[PDB]
């Protein structure tokens, strides 16, 4: 009953057909699926297996494994705080604290409108410019909240 | 148009591997030809794979991923075993403080590519990966418009450059374990599996990606493969202390005035890194330790040491966090211990538990909650980790937090008293 | 089979049929061309009258892509009305400036070139073909030569081609440095082991070329449309692109743009969309001044929207494309190509031989503010001058582009003068 | 009494054995010559017009009106530049200073040891590759004048 629309089917073909073996291409898939639809749908993971000739297990093993994969929650714009040693240090608890007063949300939590999910993540290896997040693929060094509340009005 | 990358500093004496990367922006193909780029694969290209492998071996170029292993030798090991071989750039780069191999990637990714050319020239590898982690996004676009660009100008594809040598490389995304940037569980990613490290021996030369002979490389090392066949090995030895000869990448953070990336020789020492370039400690405040990435601890007694690969020496990466008199150890110790407690593959029962209630009862420790069983069982689960592991992490993730117990006992004693 | 070095020309097709291959920059030899389905045209070919051959060639609408844009398959009817022995002659003698488009074919993918000849010498009843290459392209020359030997050995080259009764001998020869030796007829000269000196026309080649016999000679680009046509049929080959000016076109994109190299594209693009679309804009998307079609027009930014056709109001010649902006001294380029034609006038006729030469002469002493007022005066009645008594096409355009410099752009002239 | 070495002999004879007439041969034969002399010697062109079966001044005539044959300046090495509209607007005049810097020359001129002739052509039928250069039968694009210093130490 589940199907991949023809836009996302087609990348997902693409990226099946780049590596010499098709399940080599399971993580470049799982990203596609979750950059999709904001997360990875469980209905999704049987017709990947069957394009990955794949068992169903094996693919369900794997989003299980992989941090970044997400089953829960829906979120358009996920906003990965580092919160390793260095960002700790330099002042990840500001950060959080900044985004708690723009957003209404803690760590593992999502906006109301589905926008917004503040996913705590491990070194993000830019911890120079600690304490550092991603908002989605982009990714900054916090400075201030009025800062933060600049970056953030981008997304929409 | 890539997606927002934070503009991390850096600073060479040697103008080798920040010849280009000094400067915070992508330099495409055009810049690096500008340069004289791709013309050290094109020199290789008339030299035999066995002379290629002469010159890194005899370069003393060692890896650059944290082990320090000679590269020749690798290689050498890889070409006595049948083909099909293959080459893997590791650029899992996941270790806390870790930034140095994102600022080639980004911003001189064709440094890399050539790197990557000529050494799967040299071990007979027809096919290369890239194993990007999927936190850098940017990197991984940045690569694949790189990659074509070479394509364009016929550095990769069949018979390249008239050579009878044919090539492709491939970029694959990690998806966020830490655990993929060792060797093993790389190539099982590659494979498209979980990234459960496999019992070495067979190390990869022997055995790897689809059971062939198989080189795995950190970008960093691969990245001084055009500078050897460019200047040849001779010339690239009289670059620093003919032991540990080569520039090297210095991630530094923490409470330093200039956090960045420095290429300096690996006779500078610590000391140096700290004050000399990275322009000394915020607020002039002492320097109580430095975190070698979440692998060692140097405290302000050891900062006169190498930054090489010797037995007293840095090692590792030469990732270098700095904490200063203020930074409570206890603290800082519960973030290395977090880290191995989510980074765990779980394959090895005293790894898998051991990583847990290091964090575990450490957090308790911290938050004034320890019972005294607490106190002794976190004692016990920190020497106990390392029992029966197959891999690197459950070998050291006690290691860090058991110097800090060594070096700092007052601090510690006041959480227990 | 080491050749000469070769610069890694940039190559893009939306059609994928001459560029299937060469869109990749290395050689590509017979096993891979077989392997792609290679030489089956030819072996339909020989299945075929040459009549019928002649017949799909010419209702397929294939013109002359040498830059005059003539019908092939009328072309090639004209040769057979004539009496044999006939010839085919292959021109790759591609040295205009701005013009890299046939090299490209020479140099990755020369089986498709070589069956092209094939079948149009079967179409002409010829049994001897020419390839005349210019000596500036020797890796070109010697890729050819390897690859009619790989031809010979699959027995597609020879006597009695693949049991058809057809004998073939492709000769390759090569230029010596004279642009003229791509007009046909100084072409034969040189073929024939004198000076590049071009004939009066009429008779045409057809009727009187190589020791004086009927001979088509055809551009590199031309022949290698003739494989797809046989292979794909004259309808579907008239279905690529708009149905008068059917069939793919390289495009050779130079300049002031991002992506400079070959482009293979339907005739119904326009020369916008050549630079902005394809080769991906400008250089520091600055706005385009002109676009010199190779050193035959000068197109004005007003006149952008022009299809890359041979429509009486279309792009014309050889597709080619030298782009440039804002900052380009338009005086300065028309220097270059003053001093282009004053090197390659054959100088058999007076008002080209001294017209060339004065149009280079003057022009320099007026780009270096060295002109005197009879200067002047003398360039623009130069200019206008080069044709009369002209025998060949070369004293026909030697003054085009520039005259249409000075009518498009009265402004940046007139600071040179006043 | 001048006589071609037996090995250059030998490809002269096949050069007109090739054609189906000897004449045709001529351009072929006199790159030949060229190739292996450094440069057309005046003595040379007698037994050529014998070969041939063709007068010496219809030899001559050839010599005198294709550019690419040079009967006064003996070179190891033609250095041909560019000149051409495109290369022209890309830095032909970059590539020449280059050329000056790295090897003492200008356009015309031979090094005192004979290695390396620069000669000024028109369109190489590369200029997408604008400026184009090429080293007797090797052609490339000049990027800088590290890049050029590099490539010429590839010719001894
Ligand atoms: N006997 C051998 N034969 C062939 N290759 C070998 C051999 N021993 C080591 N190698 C290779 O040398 C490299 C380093 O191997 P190890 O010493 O086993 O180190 P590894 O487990 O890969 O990494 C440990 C490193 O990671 C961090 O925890 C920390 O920086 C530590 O130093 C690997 O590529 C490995 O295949
Ligand atoms: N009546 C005819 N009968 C037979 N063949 C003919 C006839 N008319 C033209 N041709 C052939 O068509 C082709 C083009 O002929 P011309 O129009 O005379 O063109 P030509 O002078 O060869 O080329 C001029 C071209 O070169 C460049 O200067 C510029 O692109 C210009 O368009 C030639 O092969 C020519 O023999
Ligand atoms: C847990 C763990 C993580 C590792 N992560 C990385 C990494 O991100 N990048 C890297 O190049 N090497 C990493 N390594 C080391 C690799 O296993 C391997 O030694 C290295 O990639 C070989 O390349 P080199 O010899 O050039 O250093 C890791 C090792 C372990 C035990
Ligand atoms: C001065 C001059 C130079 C020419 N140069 C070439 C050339 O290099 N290649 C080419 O194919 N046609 C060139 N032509 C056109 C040829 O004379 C001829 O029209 C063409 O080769 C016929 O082939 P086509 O009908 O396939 O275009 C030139 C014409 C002139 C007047
Ligand atoms: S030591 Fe730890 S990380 Fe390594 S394989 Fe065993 S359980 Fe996994
Ligand atoms: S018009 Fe010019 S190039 Fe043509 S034949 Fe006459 S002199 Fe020669
Ligand atoms: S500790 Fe946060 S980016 Fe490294
Ligand atoms: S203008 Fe120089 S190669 Fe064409
Ligand atoms: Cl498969
Ligand atoms: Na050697
Ligand atoms: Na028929």
């Amino acid at each position: 009953e589940f199907e991949f629309p023809e836009e996302l089917k087609t990348k997902l073909q693409e990226h099946i057909n780049y590596f010499p073996k098709k399940r080599q291409a399971i993580l470049l898939c799982l990203h596609e699926i979750q950059n999709y639809y904001g997360y990875i749908p469980p209905e999704s993971l049987k017709p990947l297996a069957d394009m990955l000739e794949l068992p169903l297990n094996h693919v369900e093993g794997v989003v299980a494994f992989y941090d970044m994969f997400d089953r829960e929650d829906k979120a358009k714009y996920r906003i990965r705080v580092c919160v390793s040693i260095v960002c700790h240090l330099m002042g990840t608890n500001k950060l959080l604290k900044a985004l708690e007063n723009i957003l209404g949300i803690k760590p593992g939590e999502v906006t109301p409108d589905g926008k917004f999910k503040i996913v705590p993540v491990q070194c993000l290896g830019a911890c120079s410019e600690a304490p550092v997040f991603m908002v989605n693929d982009d990714e900054y060094k916090f400075e201030s909240e009025v800062q933060l509340n600049e970056i953030l009005s981008r997304y929409t | 148009s890539y997606p927002a990358i934070p503009r991390i500093y850096a600073e060479t004496t040697l103008n080798m591997l920040l010849k280009r990367a000094k400067k915070p922006r992508v330099h495409s193909i055009d810049e690096y030809l500008k340069d004289g780029g791709y013309q050290a694969l094109e020199k290789a290209l008339n030299m035999s794979p066995e002379e290629i492998i002469d010159w890194v071996d005899k370069s003393t170029l060692r890896g650059r991923g944290g082990a320090g292993f000679p590269t020749g030798k690798k290689w050498k090991f890889a070409v006595q075993n049948p083909g099909p071989r293959y080459f893997i750039c590791n650029a899992d780069e996941s270790e806390p403080g870790t930034f140095k191999d994102r600022i080639i990637i980004e911003r001189d990714p064709h440094l890399l590519i050539e790197g990557i050319i000529i050494s799967s020239y040299a071990i007979g590898a027809n096919e290369a990966y890239i194993y990007i982690r999927g936190e850098y996004p940017a990197g991984y676009y940045i690569l694949r418009d790189a990659i074509e660009e070479a394509k364009k100008k016929g550095f990769l594809g069949k018979n390249i450059l008239g050579s009878g040598f044919d090539l492709e490389i491939y970029v694959a995304r990690g998806a966020g374990a830490y655990i993929c940037g060792e060797e093993t569980a790389l190539i099982e990613s590659l494979e498209g599996k979980r990234g459960h490290p496999r019992l070495k021996p067979p190390y990869p030369v022997q055995k790897g990606l689809w059971g062939k002979p198989t080189v795995v490389n950190n970008v960093e090392t691969i990245a001084n493969v055009p500078f050897i066949i460019s200047m040849g090995w001779e010339e690239y030895r009289y670059i620093g202390p003919s032991d540990y000869a080569g520039p090297k990448l210095f991630p530094v953070s923490g409470k330093v005035k200039k956090p960045g990336v420095y290429e300096l020789p690996m006779n500078t020492t610590l000391r140096e890194v700290i004050f000399k370039y990275a322009g000394g400690t915020l607020g002039n405040k002492k320097v109580k330790a430095v975190f070698s990435g979440a692998l060692d601890c140097f405290s302000s007694e050891e900062l006169d040491i190498p930054m090489d690969y010797s037995p007293l020496g840095f090692g590792g990466t030469g990732t270098v966090i700095v904490l200063t008199e203020e930074d409570d150890i206890v603290e800082a110790a519960l973030k290395i211990a977090e880290f191995y407690e989510h980074e765990t593959c779980g394959q090895c029962t005293p790894c898998r538990v051991g990583c847990y209630e290091q964090a575990n009862l450490l957090e308790k420790i911290y938050k004034g909650e320890a019972t005294e069983q607490d106190w002794e069982g976190f004692d016990f689960v920190n020497r106990n980790i390392q029992p029966t592991s197959i891999c690197g992490l459950g070998a050291v993730a006690g290691r860090l937090i058991r110097q800090t117990l060594e070096k700092f006992p007052e601090e510690w004693e006041k959480y227990r008293k």
